[PDB]
């Protein structure tokens, strides 16, 4: 490798002569022969990198492409070899642009190793992928932009570096959005995130994704899941951010929880502790959560009018274009919950008294009935003739099965409970 | 066997039963006496046990001549099935369709390229050739599998000497 | 064959047979592409779909519809008829079929299978839509019911005695 | 193994060729290989290959001579081989090297019973571990023969052997 360095130094002049004045071969020819596909002295890839750069500096970045295109085809010193320079070339292609983006664009699919896969050097052939996409994006290329980037997880890294990879996984997920298909994002998403926790957990990598995860959830509009995601790294951003920056998440979270038709965890998520995080409101939110057990649906338009500073009125972190995605969704939502305590509190009621309290037409009412009827979540009667709804009861539970056993459980409580204490009691008192 | 009847429904399979296929044909002293019984047992248990089938005797065979009709007795081993079938190219195409699904390949690897190459062969081998080639790309440090890679493996595997 | 199989296997049902035949056949036609009279694939699929839809398992239908390969990334009124049917089938709704039914009639009646079966099969909708939202008690008028189904009465009397 | 692949170099075709199909498939999760069978004259470096093989991987080389696996000893088959499997299966990475396996390998004779029924079993015990779900987890199997054609055709099969190793 002496002549690898020596003749380089010699050809250095020889090129620099014609570089100043091609000698492209001169530099090339040495290693071209020497390393070729078969090491003569091999070389330092530098010797070729030298060659490339001397080319690079001298020639068009058009020529160098085609040049590299050719020289790559032979060998390099190893597949690794040239495409490092070819990578720095990309900045240089960028350190001009347009046609040199097109030259790049040329350079790109010349060999995959810039945006794509021959070598493993994804730490680069990933970069230019987006770097061309970033232009492709600007180019208005969408699918194709995504499509060059659609392949990361597989061809490219086995996640040799996630941190790199996850970014484009992200960006794939990101492009997946302008695309519109979560699924691209999905597999990525579903694979990736725990490992961010399994990172020295990197909030960004959460948050970034966690925001994708939001945006996932956004087009999704499954609000438990939405807020559930939120809730996850929402837990992180009291840790991470201040509560202050962190509240609007919550302010949307339970909001999302309420946006959700409900949730059972939402029923647990109800109080948290500091929740009604005890500065903003943030509270009517949970007060609505509290407005549940009392729910009315005389309230609905009231509370609507009552709250929309952001409250009913949110395009921010929620996609209600109108508040319908709150309001309408929340319409039934309250109505939904309204029926619950209603469910509790009615043995019988008229449709009217319902619609009276429920502020709705029969059919809607009927539907909402029919809903939880068809949901089986409530009881009712379908009675037009009476225009009255038995809220019913499953009287066939045979009841006294448990009830008399519970009537016994009463004693199995009472005499069992009460008994054990008494004689003990006055003796525990003694005296 | 009974445990399967204890577990009914169940399965009884036997890898290549032929190890126990022929008993002492003669005074064979050790280790040949039980292959009598074990077989006789199985015989007894095939040949002696109900048809209400919660469990099915299944046995692989490369070489069936070691066996005897006592297994081939009706009511017992009724249904013979034979692993082969001219690989008719569709099947290959299916095997080809099979593994290539699980196997990354560039734009050179081409099934119907091989499907003509491939006739009158065996699927294991086919199963080999696929990821035998699968080797070769990574054996060439190729993140992508070519037809060459296939061809190599194929050409490698068409004959082994 | 698989096609004609289901074409037998539709009337006698065994949609699964039909569908699976349809499926594999369609899958063939899916690969058989233009060699196949083109949409015949999807026509198989339409029956293949309606098979499942007459079988009334919509996820497969959907997933089939959903997977673009299965979908062949191809779309037609029958397809969404099938969809809307299935949704109307989910809907347990008189109209929701009639909705799709009338509109999508092209690529719907054009499938005589569908034209034959579905319509009848749709008949169950009335009984299906009816259970879709229950129920009354020792009191109610057909015009409750008619209104309940948002329909008439003349044809109702015949639906009530249909226990 | 005692000396690396290089010391016996000149078999280099195999030297590489085997290493990639033996050592590497461990370290690149992207079939793993079933089996590898030397043939040609032994010890040419041939038997040594195994050690040289064994050296390169880091696995425990486990040598198998044959007949001891069923001397007489009117039984002891899988128990032997599975200990050879399982110990290795626990002790994996392990190299399994089965010497010149024509007494416990090969298609036998009339395929009559000399106690051949012992061999067939033993012959099959591997087959069972090979055509059966038992994989080479980190433990790998080197098959040895001086002549290949001396073996069960079914043994040569993939699912059992993915490599027939010549040594010209």
């Amino acid at each position: 490798a002496p002549i690898k360095a020596d003749k380089d130094y010699s050809q250095i002049l020889k090129e620099e002569f014609p570089k100043i004045d091609n000698s492209a071969l001169d530099q090339l020819l040495v290693l071209e022969k020497k390393t070729r596909q078969a090491s003569d002295l091999a070389s330092s890839k530098e010797v070729l990198a030298k060659i490339v750069d001397l080319l690079a500096s001298r020639n068009k970045w058009d020529d160098l492409n085609e040049q590299l295109t050719l020289l790559s085809k032979k060998h390099g010193q190893l597949k690794l070899s040239i495409q490092y320079m070819i990578q720095k070339v990309m900045e240089y292609l960028k350190s001009s642009k347009s046609l040199d983006l097109n030259t790049r664009i040329s350079v790109i699919e010349t060999i995959r190793v810039v945006t794509e896969n021959k070598i493993f050097v994804e730490v680069e052939r990933a970069r230019v992928t987006k770097d061309l996409v970033e232009i492709k994006k600007e180019e208005g290329k969408i699918d194709e932009a995504a499509d060059i980037l659609c392949e990361l997880q597989v061809e490219t890294y086995g996640s040799m570096e996630m941190s790199e990879k996850i970014q484009f996984i992200l960006e794939q997920m990101e492009l997946s959005i302008l695309k519109g298909d979560y699924s691209q994002a999905t597999v990525l998403s579903r694979k990736i995130l725990k490992k961010t926790f399994k990172n020295p957990k990197y909030e960004s990598l959460k948050l970034e994704y966690y925001n994708l995860l939001v945006k996932i959830s956004l087009h999704k509009r499954e609000y438990l899941e939405v807020a559930q995601y939120l809730q996850e790294i929402y837990q992180t951003d009291a840790i991470k951010s201040d509560e202050a920056k962190w509240k609007p998440v919550l302010s949307h979270i339970v909001y999302f929880l309420v946006l959700s038709p409900y949730g059972n965890l939402q029923n647990d998520l109800i109080h948290k502790i500091q929740n009604d995080n005890n500065l903003k409101k943030l509270e009517s939110q949970e007060s609505l959560v509290k407005l549940f057990t009392t729910n009315e649906l005389m309230r609905w338009p009231i509370v609507q009018k009552t709250y929309e500073p952001v409250l009913n009125e949110d395009d921010l972190a929620f996609g209600g274009e109108a508040n319908k995605h709150h309001w309408e969704d929340l319409q039934k939502r309250v109505i939904e919950h309204n029926l619950r305590v209603i469910s509790e509190y009615y043995s019988r009621i008229t449709l009217l008294r319902l619609n009276e309290l429920l502020d709705l037409t029969e059919s809607q009412t009927e539907t909402y009935i029919s809903d939880l009827v068809n949901q089986g979540i409530i009881y009712a009667k379908v009675n037009r003739p009476a225009k009255i709804v038995n809220f019913e009861k499953p009287k066939n539970s045979s009841q006294l099965l448990n009830e008399w056993s519970h009537n016994v459980d009463e004693l199995l409580e009472h005499i069992e409970t009460i008994g054990h204490l008494i004689t003990k009691e006055e003796i525990m008192h003694g005296l | 066997f009974r445990l399967a009847r204890e577990n009914a429904p169940s399965i009884i399979f036997i890898d290549e039963v032929d190890s126990i296929a022929t008993k002492r044909f003669d005074a064979q002293t050790g280790s040949d006496r039980e292959v009598q019984r074990i077989l006789i047992e199985l015989l007894t248990q095939m040949d002696g046990f109900d048809q209400s089938t919660n469990v099915k005797v299944i046995m692989a065979t490369n070489r069936a001549d070691t066996l005897d009709p006592a297994l081939l007795r009706p009511g017992r081993l009724d249904r013979k099935i034979e692993f082969p079938s001219l690989r008719d190219r569709r099947e290959r195409r299916l095997i080809f369709g099979t593994i290539a699904s699980k196997m990354s390949l560039a734009p050179e690897a081409d099934l119907d390229s091989l499907i003509i190459r491939n006739d009158s062969l065996s699927g294991a081998v086919i199963a080999a050739i696929m990821q035998e080639a699968g080797l070769r790309a990574v054996r060439k440090n190729r993140y992508v599998i070519l037809q060459s890679d296939l061809e190599e493996a194929y050409a490698t595997q068409v004959k082994t000497d | 064959l698989d096609l004609m199989s289901g074409i037998l296997h539709c009337e006698d049902k065994d949609y699964k047979t039909a569908f699976s035949y349809f499926f594999e056949s369609f899958e063939s036609y899916h690969n058989l592409t233009t060699h196949n009279s083109y949409e015949k694939a999807c026509q198989v699929l339409k029956y293949m779909l309606l098979s499942k839809i007459m079988l009334n398992l919509i996820d497969d239908v959907k997933n089939i519809l959903n997977a673009k390969y299965t979908k062949e990334t191809y779309q037609s009124r029958g397809i969404d008829a099938m969809k809307a049917v299935a949704e109307a089938y989910n809907n347990r709704s008189l109209l929701d079929f009639n909705t799709a039914l009338k509109q999508y009639e092209k690529e719907l009646m054009g499938d005589e299978l569908t034209r034959s079966h579905f319509n009848a099969l749709y008949d169950t909708l009335l009984e299906s839509n009816l259970c879709k939202i229950i129920e009354p008690f020792e009191c109610v008028e057909i015009s409750h019911i008619s209104k309940i189904i948002g329909l008439d009465t003349q044809q109702v009397e015949g639906k009530l005695s249909q226990m | 193994g005692e000396i690396t692949f290089d010391g016996i170099g000149g078999l280099t075709e195999q030297i590489r060729e085997l290493r990639e199909v033996i050592e590497l498939p461990l370290k690149n999760p992207e079939k793993p290989p079933k089996g590898v069978l030397l043939y040609g004259p032994p010890g040419t470096g041939k038997t040594l290959l195994a050690k040289a093989v064994a050296a390169t991987i880091g696995a425990n080389f486990i040598f198998s001579p044959a007949s001891g696996i069923v001397d007489k000893y009117i039984g002891e088959s899988a128990r032997i081989i599975r200990e050879m499997f399982a110990y290795a299966k626990e002790h994996e990475p392990c190299i399994i090297f089965m010497d010149e396996v024509d007494a416990i390998g090969g298609r036998r004779f009339s395929e009559g019973t000399s106690a051949d029924r012992e061999i067939q079993r033993t012959l099959m015990e591997l087959l069972t571990q090979m055509d059966g779900f038992d994989n080479l987890g980190q433990t790998k199997i080197i098959m040895a023969t001086n002549r290949p054609d001396t073996l069960d055709p079914a043994l040569l099969r993939p699912g059992r052997l993915d490599r027939k190793v010549e040594i010209p």
